[PDB]
DNA sequence: ATCAGAATCCCGGTGCCGAGGCCGCTCAATTGGTCGTAGACAGCTCTAGCACCGCTTAAACGCACGTACGCGCTGTCCCCCGCGTTTTAACCGCCAAGGGGATTACACCCAAGACACCAGGCA
DNA sequence: TGCCTGGTGTCTTGGGTGTAATCCCCTTGGCGGTTAAAACGCGGGGGACAGCGCGTACGTGCGTTTAAGCGGTGCTAGAGCTGTCTACGACCAATTGAGCGGCCTCGGCACCGGGATTCTGAT
């Protein structure tokens, strides 16, 4: 079904998880496809930005720091993951202007 | 039809304050309250059962959910009432 | 292609852990990599730390002649190996006969329009006749016995058996050079097994998986994939590269029409069904 | 401390409308029985958490000292409060109408099948 | 006594999703008054805010000490997996009584008004 939907994320598995997560008595054929597509897309957006940060830092491997930079520097991702802690992410560099010397 | 907890809330009210009534708005707030706490406890119990790969929600899940959701004395008294009720019911 | 698991040891997985992974039946870094940790952990003598090291370091590494000349010209010389060509037509059009013919022509030299490879006949309809293969072999001057020796045959009784034969085909096609895979009445088991209306998606899924395995084997071995379809699914459109419509001309002479090719014109060619062969129409 | 005035609290009367109770009904909970399955328990494995010893070294800690910043004080001026006057539109009540929420009535596709029926005369 | 040759006809559901016709009452719309609230002006006072002085608490640096960290080793508790089986919950049909909608009424509360008390600010 993933190939039929043109996806990389596993439609069958998502369907099974929907069935066994006790979300509803019945599940439509399109629901796990839609969900898988959304999960895949969001994964792609975060990985895109994190990859960008990694290259800005001249690193070829994405680490948690890059994920944190990607998320917090993007308003909508930052909104979506507003109450989420990225382990080993650190924080954005930011010093209040009043604290700097005159 | 359209369900609510109104008659049960009223029975309880009559238990604790026999000569006291309640306005329509206040009853609506009590119904909102009962539905809210129902959802919180049932949802936590559902997650408890899922985490432990169990297909059944039992009184133990309810009790643990109560311990997670309610603060201090409210939690202790609620646990006491649930246990008492289940014990009276079983026999 | 594969990325044999040997390469995983150079990532600094110790070789004993790679041997345990091979014991599990994982033989490439691709194979271990796109599997979760627990598969490798379940192997005796493998901890979770070694599995994490394995997954982390593993992600770092990972034209056959139809024998009708006129039809060959219609096809520009014959089937392209490595791709699926669908011939859909009525019963008695010679589909089984065409299968028998190709089962031999594949063994022909490539300069003679063959693939110089063995043939694979997967039958679902009982119509497999080694004697017809012998007739085609003598037509093209091929050893009929060698034709049967270059044809591994198995009759699929159901769709599950139909897919299961692909598993034997994938391992067996590695050991010997093949040029042709034949699936005769390929759609019949999807009609007898999947007969409901609610089961349309089910037969489509089974067919889709079957087609994906076919595409993998086609790209893997560069062999020609021939399946026959009676048209009394829309999924096949994207899957078939060349759609051929077969209809009867009376006697043994059949009319062929091209009903899809992205590159080849819609066109028709006349051919005949001869005792020796599937062969050009000779009025 | 005093006192007047403005605002709030309290006390009583009248009304009114929504809460409380009663009754018909209906459908959702109960009871009784059956059956599959899930989870409780036993038992075995083997992972990893805890405990320990030793060495190293980087972090913590105690202290000295200077100084920047918190905090208190003072002056100024501006801008928000509080109150009086004018305006305006929110609110109450009443009526119209229509639109959309809830209920009942209406195609497109693949499927192949099925044989019958005798009449008309001349040279 | 012994002779051939003539075409042309029909008529047939089923399963599982999308659409308009129906319909009714509340959501939307307007009229009219009336009154309380919003808007506006103005005076002034008190609070925001800027400037200044001081003193003390915190930042910085340095020598000492303390323990966190790392690496190895040991073992056992307990997580995790498997097998078995029985209790327990889903399911289903019949029953019925609890619970809900509707109707009615009376008493709690709200609105009005007027005296009492509180509290604030000027003296």
């Amino acid at each position: 079904r993933s190939s039929r939907a043109g996806l990389q994320f596993p439609v069958g598995r998502v369907h099974r998880l929907l069935r066994k997560g006790n979300y509803s008595e019945r599940v439509g054929a399109g629901a796990p496809v839609y969900l898988a597509a959304v999960l895949e897309y969001l994964t792609a957006e975060i990985l895109e930005l994190a990859g960008n940060a990694a290259r800005d830092n001249k690193k070829t491997r994405i680490i948690p720091r890059h994920l944190q930079l990607a998320i917090r520097n993007d308003e909508e991702l930052n909104k979506l993951l507003g109450r989420v802690t990225i382990a080993q992410g650190g924080v954005l560099p930011n010093i209040q202007a009043v604290l700097l010397p005159k | 039809r359209k369900e609510s907890y109104s008659i049960y809330v009223y029975k309880v009210l009559k238990q604790v304050h026999p000569d006291t009534g309640i306005s329509s708005k206040a009853m609506g707030i009590m119904n909102s309250f009962v539905n809210d706490i129902f959802e919180r406890i049932a949802g936590e119990a559902s997650r408890l059962a899922h985490y432990n790969k169990r297909s059944t929600i039992t009184s133990r899940e309810i009790q643990t959910a109560v311990r997670l959701l309610l603060p201090g004395e409210l939690a202790k008294h609620a646990v006491s009432e649930g246990t008492k009720a289940v014990t009276k019911y079983t026999s | 292609g594969p990325q044999p698991i040997s390469r995983l040891e150079q990532c600094g997985i110790n070789a004993n852990d790679v041997k345990k992974l091979e014991e599990a039946g994982f033989h490439t870094v691709e194979a271990v990599a796109y599997a979760p940790k627990k598969e490798l952990i379940n192997i005796k003598g493998i901890s979770e730390a070694k599995a994490d090291k394995i997954l982390a370091e593993a992600a770092k590494l990972v034209q056959i002649t139809t024998g009708s000349k006129e039809l060959d010209k219609l096809l520009q010389g014959g089937i392209e190996t490595g791709s699926i060509t669908e011939m859909f037509g009525e019963f008695r059009t010679g589909k089984t006969q065409i299968c028998h013919t190709l089962a031999v022509t594949c063994q022909l030299p490539i300069d003679r329009g063959g693939g110089e490879g063995k043939a694979m006949y997967i039958d679902t309809e009982g119509t497999f006749r080694p004697e017809r293969l012998l007739a085609v072999a003598e037509r093209y001057g091929l050893s009929g016995s060698d034709v049967l020796d270059n044809v591994a045959y198995a009759r699929a009784f159901n769709t599950d058996h139909q897919t299961q034969l692909l598993y034997q085909a994938s391992a067996m096609m590695v050991e010997s050079r093949y040029a042709l895979l034949i699936v005769d009445s390929a759609t019949a088991l999807y009609r007898t097994d999947y007969s409901g209306r609610g089961e349309l998606s089910a037969r489509q899924m089974h067919l889709a998986r079957f087609l994906r395995m076919l595409l993998r084997l086609a790209d893997e071995f560069g062999v020609a994939v021939v399946i026959t379809n009676q048209v009394v699914g829309n999924i096949i459109a994207h899957a078939s590269t060349t759609r051929l419509y077969l209809r009867k001309g009376r006697g043994e002479t059949r009319i062929c029409k091209i009903y899809d090719s992205p590159c080849l014109p819609e066109a028709e060619a006349m051919f005949a069904i001869n005792a020796d062969g599937v062969g050009d129409a000779k009025d």
